[PDB]
RNA sequence: UGAAAUGAGCGGAGUAUUUGAGCUGUGCACGGCCGCACGCACUGGUUUCUUCUCCGUGAUGCUCCAUGUUGGCGAUGAAAUGGGGUGCCCCCACCCGUCUUGAAACACGGACCAAGGAGUCAAACAGACGCGCAAGGGAGGAGAUAUGGUUGCCAGUACUUCUCUCGUACUGAAAGGGAGAUGCAAUAUGCAUCUGUGGUGUGCACACGUCAUUUGCCCAACACC
RNA sequence: UGCAAGGCCGGAAAGAAAAGAAUUAGAGGCACCAAGUGGGCCUUCUUCGGUAAGCGGAGCAGGCGAUGCGGAAUGAACCGC
RNA sequence: UAAGCCCAAUUAGUGGUUGCCCAUUAUUCCUUUGGUAAGGGCGGAAACAAACGGAGAAAGUGUAGCCCUUCCGAUGUAGAUGUGGCCUGGAGGUUAGGACGAAGCUUAUGGCGUGAGCCUAAGAUGGACCGGCCUCUAGUGCAGAUCUUGGUUGGCGU
């Protein structure tokens, strides 16, 4: 909507807000990221520390598929359970099976008093995630 | 110059105390035009029909320190063509 | 259920009945009494309303809304003619039964229509009285139809 | 062209135009990370035991209230 | 001229009106602009102050924040007298991390669909601001809440990253890009992790 | 200088004005001076 | 007719009497206050006269003591004012040419007045000036507005202290200093006066020179009464 | 239909604002434009340069927008638009539009003279009967 | 011009107490307990002078507008006020845009006019503000039909999914690992409970009190852990 | 049961007397986004190089720049404002 | 016998106590506009036809401002933002106009607005299109570039 632009309030100013002394011109500082080590040094070392240098060992041909672990928390196993399965659950009773590799997740992490006890089918587990389910009346059956 | 208030030297009034006697009096400026226009008693007393005209005012306060007394021509100012010409200071409204 | 409160925020700045000309905001609504553009005076919008509207000679109609037949339009606007010589407080007191907000305006408008009709009577008489002297070379009549 | 000028001229007029903001109070930032450590350790070893005792008082005031009514 | 340094510097910005095009908000302020004026109550004019704040300044509280908070107040109230209402001028959302919420009679401008079911299914109500004018015209025995505004990713980016003692998230699309100087201690230097002020 | 305010701010003003007009009458003002001049001088001559 | 009209227009009916009863009941106080003070003032100047006159004729002297209130008015404009003389002229509420205030005269206010002296024509007020300045130029500061005093009711409103009721309590703590001198002045809007009718003849020099500014002692009254 | 009388009709300034130095150049229109010239005399207020528009020239807001007849002017394109101002005719008056016709202009003159609403450019002979 | 006249002033009826004069008693104050007291503070005496005192109208009026006296001119052609034009008088007044510490400059562009004539489009990121939805959000490409139709209005609107993608979790160079509270308790993965702010100081509103404020809980948020 | 520290619980609190014994057009504090500027010049006083300069260089401030208006016949900056 | 210099005064040992002139200043009055603005009214009190006291009253940032009373401020380069703020070509709506004369054009044509501008009048102009209002949209506002193109022009009957 060019009728709301600042250009449209600036008809008649003649300088379009770019100033009478220092004028607008073309490229004051060099084009683009130019000047990283030199006349922009304060900016790139203040707002962007770490932009320069090399780090870490070198991985050619990185294919993201063989490394895939979306994970999830015990706190978050609710939304993988429909209603009426979570309603009926108890320690020692019958409780809903939650599959992960079908639900788009892989690892099962810690971080919560598991709300609804479950048997969770998970590719990967962690130490403290193991205990809580195992302790809270669920189980962990791992798949691949 | 602020053209609202005239200045009038009225003859034989030479001091300030003599000016405060005139605060309130009605000044007149009696110039004339070319063609004869409408007039206050027109057609009542047609013998006043003539080219002469007048601008009226009042004396607002003494200006100066000797006999000099300001004037307000009511609702307007006098022409600058009146400067150095005859102004008329009547004796009314009388405070006596 | 679409309260008047909510509908007045919708139609306020755009309308068929708005008619803002030369910076003035009048209203071309037939149900406005005096013609200002405001809630109390929007007849089409309000849930109960009334108007003082003329009829033949000096009779004063009144059109009246009500909550109930609010939809269903030939049924939502009900007109009742007061007799020719009606007092103005008579008409206002009718409107004040429905919408007491309008008790003042309907009075001023009741006296107004009465002024217009007796104004039309003097005019239309004086125009024709001196229209006799004029010899017209044409006139038109729509022929009665069966 | 001599470009090497230096002045303080307008500055303390600018520095006071939003004013010189007074210091931050003592209580606001303490954050003793300096600090002489064997005293700092012995301060947290207490500051833990003040949490238990104060979080216990949270429980004793739950009972004593429901006890009252 | 009278001397008033400034005078442009004691003056602050307020904005009584609303920047929202929502026709319903424009009704709710119509109600409180009326009844924060004539009501003589603190609560009732705070919600009018809050009702004109643009979305950024109204942050949704999750459910389970209302629950935890209101379970803190419900302990020290007299067992006879209980009528707190959670009154929130923002959005109220659904917390998957908490189940088994009591019945709180929450009031809000908008409820997450899963948040409103998750209330009434546990026995509470959800009552919007045209009701609450009828229940709490003085705001009496309400409980007024705000949101949580400090965890936003915009508040996380604020401040410079390379300033000593500033933990702040810099703007980069590729996170593996800026780690390598002034971040790592090994080469040029590491920005100090903490700074006394 | 306005008669109507000053009384609303100081209802007592009229007593004050009447007391002051009690001085300005020539009969009372110099009979005031006759007594002061005798009262004071006799007091001086007592020390 | 109107259900609540009586529940209204009867409430208005007894609020009118409340006004009139709480009005004419204020004159009694405003009257017996002024009386208390007018007699209080002649009971002072006539005490000094008896007391002065005894220190004479025995070859003694009598200290006038030290005046307490001092009237301060600003003779210069706002231009070319140094930083410390801004911050002082602001704390004295004199923000403008020919503003005026009443201030205590004590060591902190004395030493403060001498740093701004080129700007200030001050001295020691009469009772005639305080009355004139609290009546004719008096403006209370109410809810941020500068409102003239047309009444004794509004004074008792702003000051709930009930040692300040009429305009004749105002003048009292102004004149005699006393307890409430601050909370009376601090609620006065700073005086705004016209230029002196006949004039100083040299604003740029101290009074003890062919000058205006500085402490002109009691001659400020004569100089001030031209501004009113 | 004698108008609603207001207070005194005094205008602050009758003489228009014209842009600086338009008389010299024939293409410059007498309409105002604010001079942005850095050394321009008018911008600097030199006493004897032309005066600029201000917030200070307002029309008193009581008598504002009132024509010399005492009627705020409301435009009318057709005989149906007369009905809006039938009721407030003491305040508003109608103005036939330019393009409205010799034929429609016949109608509105009648149905105005009947209602007593006032038209400015409506024929004045029916009023000076 | 009284369309709420709040008035010592307008209306009604009556003769009031401020000062000055002389003095009371105790006190203060002065002189070296007495003497003084120029007449201060307390009760508050004299009436000789001095002065007016008292009590009366809320709006049932939310807003604006509307009410004198005397003459001149004005009787349908004129009169009158305003706007406009041209000249004159007294006064005021350096030439525009621009670079500039500084322009009326002996600084540069500038004969007149008409019609053209300069912060746009696109992408990535951000922060304000509007809207939807919310631990979820949203597609993209395509498919499917009303449409397998219609010159067209239709290149739109309506419908759809597994997926994709930004999020719910981060950290290490990496191999890898990966977050609640309370109680008991110290076990190189301790054990139990699960209606819950990890603690402390400051902190809307609310609630019960009090003469703004005590305590309760403290939302947001700031700080210390 | 001294001293360090974090608390807890009680005590009092002219909320700061008297002594010249403060004042205030005193809402404190925090944050996001962004423009222009980064050639200055003049003056009281202090002040360095120079014989000096309408020269060059600084300090504390006030101005012009950006601002007229009244005054010193005239003048960016002086005087009043 | 200063209309010069130093000093001093205010109608002059005659009574104490402001000679006079001029600021976009001060004080005050009216009008505007903006607030970190302050407050009040907004449940229509009742009565009331023409003919021979009227008219409004909107729960509201911004308008021809909902109305009213009050208080303070108001200049400004570069720059920032606001406007229910003016104009222009078009698209979605809505309401109108026009051979009894559309756009365009011309005028000592007035009226309204602080202003951009709007609107009416006249054409002894024209000959067929077009206005208001809400919203969308952009090749959207000219006096200056040794600006571009077309024309004209003083110099010059030189």
């Amino acid at each position: 909507p060019t009728r709301f632009k600042k250009c449209r309030h600036q008809r008649g100013s003649t300088f379009c807000g770019y100033g009478r002394v220092g004028k607008h011109r073309k490229h004051e500082s060099g084009r683009g990221n130019a000047g990283g080590m030199h006349h922009h040094r304060i900016n790139f070392d203040k707002y962007h520390p770490g932009y320069f240098g090399k780090l870490g060992m070198d991985h050619y041909h990185r294919k993201k598929n063989p490394m895939w672990k979306p994970t999830i928390n015990l706190n978050n196993l609710s939304r993988l359970i429909a209603a009426e399965e979570a309603a009926k659950a108890t320690k020692g009773g019958t409780l809903p099976v939650v599959d992960l590799q079908s639900s788009g997740y892989a690892k099962l992490l810690g971080n919560g008093h598991i709300q609804v006890p479950c048997i969770v089918k998970a590719r990967y587990v962690s130490k403290l995630a193991d205990k809580k389910i195992r302790k809270a009346g669920g189980a962990v059956v791992l798949q691949a | 110059q602020t053209k609202q208030t005239a200045l009038v030297r009225v003859e034989n009034v030479n001091t300030r105390e003599d000016a405060t006697w005139y605060v309130g009096k009605r000044v007149c400026y009696v110039y004339h035009g070319k063609k004869v226009k409408r007039c206050v008693r027109w057609s009542k007393a047609p013998a006043r029909r003539s080219t002469t005209r007048a601008l009226w005012g009042r004396v607002t306060r003494p200006h100066g320190n000797a006999g000099m007394m300001r004037v307000k021509f009511n609702g307007a100012s006098v022409p600058a063509s009146a400067i150095g010409r005859r102004i008329r200071v009547y004796l009314y409204p009388s405070q006596i | 259920s679409h309260s008047v409160d909510l509908q007045w925020i919708l139609v306020r700045q755009n309308s068929r009945f708005l008619q803002k000309r030369g910076g003035i905001r009048m209203s071309n609504d037939p149900f406005n009494n005096n013609g200002n553009w405001t809630k109390r005076h929007c007849g089409f919008l309000n849930e109960k309303a009334a108007v003082v509207k003329p009829a033949k000679g000096g009779a004063i109609c009144v059109t009246v809304k009500d909550g109930s037949s609010n939809n269903k339009p030939r049924q939502t606007y009900r007109k009742t003619v007061h007799a020719a010589g009606v007092r103005a407080s008579d008409v206002s007191r009718a409107v004040a039964a429905v919408r007491p907000d309008l008790a003042d305006v309907s009075f001023r408008r009741a006296r107004r229509m009465a002024c217009i009709a007796s104004r039309t009577a003097k005019v239309a008489a004086a125009r024709k009285a001196r229209s006799e002297k004029i010899k017209f070379s044409r006139k038109s009549v729509r022929a009665k139809r069966h | 062209a001599k470009s090497k000028n230096h002045t303080n001229h307008n500055q303390s007029s600018k520095n006071h135009r939003n004013g010189i903001k007074g210091p931050v109070p003592l209580h606001l930032h303490n954050s003793k990370r300096g600090s002489w450590l064997p005293a700092l350790v012995n301060a947290r070893r207490v500051r833990k035991h003040n949490q238990k005792a104060a979080l216990k008082k949270r429980r004793e005031r739950i009972a004593a209230f429901a006890a009252k009514n | 001229g009278v001397d008033l340094t400034g005078i442009s510097k004691k003056s602050r910005v307020i904005r009584h009106h609303t920047y929202s095009t929502n026709p319903y908000i424009k009704l709710l302020i119509k109600l409180y602009k009326f009844l924060a004026k004539r009501t003589s109550s603190g609560f009732n004019k705070v919600v009018y102050q809050r009702l004109i704040k643009s979305r950024s300044n109204r942050a949704p509280i999750s459910l389970s924040r209302i629950a935890v908070v209101m379970k803190r107040k419900a302990v020290f109230t007299a067992k006879s007298k209980a009528a707190p209402i959670a009154v929130v001028v923002g959005d109220v959302l659904d917390d998957v991390r908490m189940a088994r919420i009591p019945a709180m009679r929450v009031c809000a401008l908008r409820f997450s669909k899963s948040a409103r079911q998750s209330i009434v299914a546990a026995g509470g109500e959800c009552l919007t601001f045209d009701q609450l004018a009828m229940i709490a015209p003085t705001g009496k025995n309400t409980y007024l809440l705000r949101g949580r505004k400090s965890g936003r990713e915009s508040v996380r980016h604020f401040g410079a990253s390379g300033v000593p003692g500033s933990h702040s998230k810099p703007y980069a699309t590729n996170r593996g890009k800026e780690t390598k100087r002034g971040r790592r201690t090994g080469r040029s230097y590491k920005r100090k992790a903490f700074r006394h002020v | 200088k306005n008669r109507r305010l000053r009384l609303r701010l100081n209802p007592y003003v009229k007593r004050e004005t009447a007391a002051a007009k009690g001085m300005r009458n020539v009969a009372n003002r110099d009979a005031r001076r006759k007594a002061k001049m005798a009262r004071v001088t006799k007091a001086k001559k007592a020390a | 007719r109107a259900a609540f009209k009586q529940q209204q227009t009867e409430n208005f009916k007894k609020a009118v009497v409340a006004r009139k009863a709480a009005k004419a009941g204020l004159k009694k106080t405003a009257y017996l206050r002024a009386r208390k003070y007018s007699r209080e003032y002649r009971g002072a100047e006539k005490k000094l006269v008896t007391l002065r006159r005894q220190a004479a004729s025995h070859g003694n002297y009598y200290l006038e003591a030290k005046p307490k209130v001092a009237v301060v008015t600003r003779i210069r404009g706002i231009a070319k004012v140094n930083p410390k003389q801004r911050k002082i002229l602001q704390l004295l509420r004199l923000r403008q040419i020919f503003n005026t205030v009443f201030v205590k005269m004590n060591k902190p206010m004395e030493n403060m007045l001498r740093a701004v002296e080129p700007y200030i024509a001050y001295g020691y007020p009469s009772l005639a000036t305080v009355r004139a300045m609290v009546y004719k130029r008096g403006y209370l500061k109410i809810n941020g507005q500068r409102v003239k005093i047309t009444d004794n009711q509004m004074i008792k409103d702003k000051y709930n202290n009930a040692d300040i009721v009429c305009a004749e309590d105002m003048v009292n703590q102004i004149y005699t200093c006393g307890k409430h001198f601050r909370t009376v002045t601090h609620g006065m809007w700073p005086f705004k006066l016209a230029p002196p009718a006949g004039g100083m003849r040299q604003k740029r020099r101290h009074f003890v020179e062919g000058g205006d500014y500085g402490n002109r002692d009691t001659l400020i009254n004569r100089f001030l009464a031209r501004m009113i | 239909v004698k108008p609603v009388v207001t207070k005194s009709v005094v205008k602050k300034r009758t003489k228009r604002f014209t842009r600086h130095r338009y008389e010299l150049f024939p293409q410059l229109s007498s309409s105002w434009r604010k001079p942005r010239g850095e050394d321009s005399p008018v911008r600097r207020r030199y006493k004897g340069q032309k005066a600029m528009p201000n917030k200070g020239y307002g029309s008193d807001r009581a008598t504002k927008y009132i024509t010399p007849s005492g009627f705020k002017s409301f435009p009318i394109q057709n005989v149906q638009d007369l009905y809006m101002l039938v009721m407030q005719n003491r305040k508003y008056a109608g103005v036939i539009s330019h393009t409205v016709g010799a034929r429609s202009r016949k109608a509105i003159v009648r149905k105005a003279h009947e209602l007593d609403v006032r038209l400015i450019n409506g024929g004045a002979k029916l009023r000076k009967l």
